[PDB]
């Protein structure tokens, strides 16, 4: 009956019922006959109730006889099944291999690597299983052979359908990590990864880059240094996280970088902070070249309103604070919610920063016309400039510049006036002792 | 040190050692750049300009010199244009009226170089994409080839349309079928003239769905922008009406996405531009449909390989 109402579906508790029936039955002493049709209709179909049934019993079914699993379990000579009866066998079957040794396994191989013969009846994903099931049997433990069977999806005018063809890639740099030193494929799948990268390859070029990174670099003796290119090729013509994870994990090239990274950077907006990861383990790892790098990277902070992290990398670490802070002028009132929050962040970190006593006059004119008006309407960066105003000057016609533009601020008081006012005079106070008493009696009143 | 090695080999280029001598000029103009277009503004005009004039478009033979004409436009690219363009647009379109490659590169340094300055730009291209539309006629009589791929990006690029309208839904008739690249690049084609929706028959229904039942499974960046598109069409808030009251909605079956990658990465776009249209207009849906269109949305309710978010929805 399991394979005659097959059709039926596309009287409700059958397909529950009767696969619980075989559930049971298979449950008993073993599987050798009746394991291989009880998947015949369980992970096909579409069911509304068939998922997460038989599954958990899958990894309780490994807990001498999974050595010779192979011959009596995935062939079978079934001469029914197709490629979807292929793909539910290798679901089950890949557990069974992963959780676990005799030397009888090389005439296995021999048999499988004899699978296509000369037909081609594939055309799913089942290339990329096999693929993935290749690299399990090599890497948890022919060679030329093998290499052979995985040449068609090799190449750049045939396999078109990207998930066989990026497949391919990725068993051949896992073949080559140990010390196989070619002269074509060793660098073939280099600059071959990396080209035409969608949104669908990072779960494939994931695994595909940490085979063979710890060993390109120390295979460089045959090289041209023919990187450089490469990587201008898919910064320019074309993700970025390609090139610079190789980095986290561990000159020629740093001047045409930070040209190409300063470019691409003008949604993709989570990319800037990364660049600076890549920055600083660089300085770490070692300023003719970090100068204009953080002038540019806090233009770009300054246009995103990472706030955490990109402030801990500058206190962990002349045209800044001419051209851009310059917005107080006109400014409307979320632009100035957005400067508050913002001048609050740079001029915390600024107080252990070697740059007020080498130069404040371009300081002083950016915020000429800034801070006469900077002390209303503002409740989050008012409240609190205060502190950091005590330890910026403690010479003449400056020192009577802003004293000119303190006295018409605290003298029009006659509440955010008298709590701008009060605050101002806390922190002349703070200041210095010293304080002239000619005005003592308008705050008397 | 790149004054005295260029100037004295205008002729012989032009007029045809010089292979060799012009592959080197890749990536060491870039760093001489002491001259800041002072020195450029005609030296380098005739030095395209005379390039162009050799270069046949002989696609017959096997690439008997076309070694220099990958050279010319590895060369123009390292241009950036500001002003005295007027030569260049008078320049530029004398490639596109006859290995269709040289003329890819140009329309895109065009395309990126056009914002600074400002023209008006109608002096060819009115009736040039009707003369490709009526060579399509001419393509089923040949076969049942890069030329028909970028009309539209810069009408886009220009529009930042009465005689367009009317091109539109003429091709959306026509070319039904009765392989290897054609029929991906012939989908390709009206997936970008029917992505515009920018202008605003009921003559497109037809079109539409041979495609959608037609569509090629082994491609990946095909029907990712193919249902983007069917997304924003729906969102007219006006013309949402017109579609779901002729199909009668007998496309409930494996076809919007079917294969492997296609059910994987846009599987939930599907199912959403699916609910959207039975959101639509929740009025003329019988209860037959009602019944099939439940059916559907009770096994989507079951499927925990993908996150929880279109069950909510």
């Amino acid at each position: 009956v399991w394979v005659s109402e097959n059709f039926q579906e596309r009287n409700w508790k059958e397909p529950k019922l009767l696969a619980y029936c075989l559930l049971n039955y298979c449950k008993r002493n073993y599987g050798d006959i009746e394991l291989l049709f009880q998947l015949l209709r369980a992970f096909t179909g579409r069911f509304l109730c068939n998922m997460t049934f038989l599954k958990e019993y899958m990894e309780e079914e490994i807990p001498q006889k999974r050595a010779l699993f192979f011959r009596f379990v995935d062939f079978n000579d079934p001469n029914f099944g197709d490629e979807l009866k292929a793909k539910v066998l290798q679901h089950i079957l890949n557990p069974a291999f992963l959780y676990s040794n005799p030397e009888s396994i090389t005439s296995v191989f021999i048999t499988k690597v004899l699978d296509p013969e000369k037909q081609a009846d594939m055309l799913d994903s089942l290339r990329i299983y096999l693929l993935q099931y290749a690299t399990l049997l090599v890497e948890h433990a022919k060679l030329r052979r093998l290499m052979t069977f995985a040449w068609p999806c090799l190449l750049s005018k045939a396999c078109v359908d990207p998930a066989c063809k990026y497949s391919g890639h990725l068993l051949l740099a896992h073949i080559i990590a140990k010390f196989a030193i070619h002269k074509k494929i060793v660098l073939q799948v280099f600059h071959s990864l990396l080209k035409a990268h969608a949104m669908e390859a990072r779960a494939i070029v994931r695994q595909a880059m940490a085979i063979l990174t710890p060993a390109v670099p120390a295979r460089m003796e045959d090289g041209h240094q023919m990187l450089t290119h490469w990587t201008r090729k898919i910064i320019v013509e074309e993700l970025v996280h390609i090139l610079h994870l190789i980095v986290q994990h561990f000159h020629h090239l740093v001047q045409h970088m930070v040209s190409a990274m300063q470019r691409l950077g003008f949604e993709q907006r989570r990319l800037a902070v990364d660049l600076s990861e890549v920055v600083i383990k660089w300085e770490l790892q070692r300023d003719k070249q970090h100068t204009d790098t953080v002038v540019n990277f806090l233009i770009r902070v300054a246009c995103q309103v990472l706030s955490r992290r990109c402030v801990n990398l500058l206190k962990t670490a002349s045209e800044l604070k001419l051209q851009w802070f310059d917005k107080l002028l006109m400014t409307v009132n979320y632009g100035n919610i957005c400067t508050g929050l913002e001048v609050l962040s740079f001029l915390l970190t600024v107080l252990q920063s070697p740059a007020i006593l080498s130069s404040f006059k371009p300081l002083q004119r950016g915020i000429a016309a800034c801070m006469t008006c900077g002390n209303t309407k503002v409740l989050r960066a008012v409240h609190s400039l205060l502190s950091r105003l005590m330890s910026i000057f403690p010479y003449e016609e400056l020192e009577c510049l802003y004293a000119a533009v303190g006295k018409v601020i605290y003298e029009g008081l006659t509440p955010s006036q008298l709590f701008g006012t009060l605050m101002i005079l806390k922190s002349a106070c703070s200041n210095n002792p010293s304080y002239i008493d000619r005005l003592i009696s308008v705050f008397m009143r | 040190k790149k004054y005295l090695q260029f100037v004295a080999a205008l002729t012989d280029v032009n007029t045809p050692k010089l292979k060799m001598m012009q592959e080197v000029s890749e990536n060491f103009e870039n760093v001489t750049s002491s001259p800041q277009y002072s020195t450029f503004l005609e030296h380098i005009i005739p030095r395209f300009l005379t390039f162009l004039q050799d270069g046949e478009v002989q696609f017959l033979q096997e690439k008997p010199a076309q070694q220099l004409r990958k050279l010319v436009l590895e060369i123009i690219h390292r241009i950036p244009t500001n002003e005295h363009l007027r030569p260049h647009t008078k320049n530029v379109l004398s490639v596109m009226f006859r290995n269709v490659l040289i003329c890819l590169r140009i329309i895109i340094e065009l395309h990126k170089q056009f914002r600074p300055p400002i023209t008006q730009e109608i002096h060819h291209f009115l009736d040039f994409v009707k003369q490709i539309y009526k060579e399509l006629p001419k393509v089923v009589n040949r076969y049942f080839k890069v030329l028909a791929e970028l009309p539209i990006i810069v009408v886009l690029m220009y529009q930042l349309n009465i005689h367009n309208v009317v091109a539109e839904f003429v091709p959306l008739i026509m070319n039904t079928i009765a392989y290897a690249d054609f029929i991906a690049a012939q989908i390709k084609t009206l997936s970008f003239l029917a992505y515009i929706i920018r202008i605003y028959s009921q003559q497109m229904v037809k079109g539409m769905l041979q495609l959608l039942s037609n569509c090629p499974a082994e491609t990946a960046h095909l029907r990712k922008e193919l249902l983007i598109a069917a997304k924003h069409i729906l969102t007219t808030e006006l013309r949402n009406q017109f579609i779901p009251c002729m199909d009668k909605l007998f496309d409930e079956s494996i076809l919007i996405g079917s294969g492997y990658t296609a059910r994987e990465t846009l599987r939930p776009l599907a199912y959403s531009t699916l609910a959207d249209l039975v959101h639509h207009v929740r009025q003329h849906l019988p209860l037959s449909d009602l019944s099939l269109a439940v059916q559907l949305f009770a096994k989507n309710i079951d499927d925990e390989s993908l996150p929880s978010s279109i069950q909510t929805m």
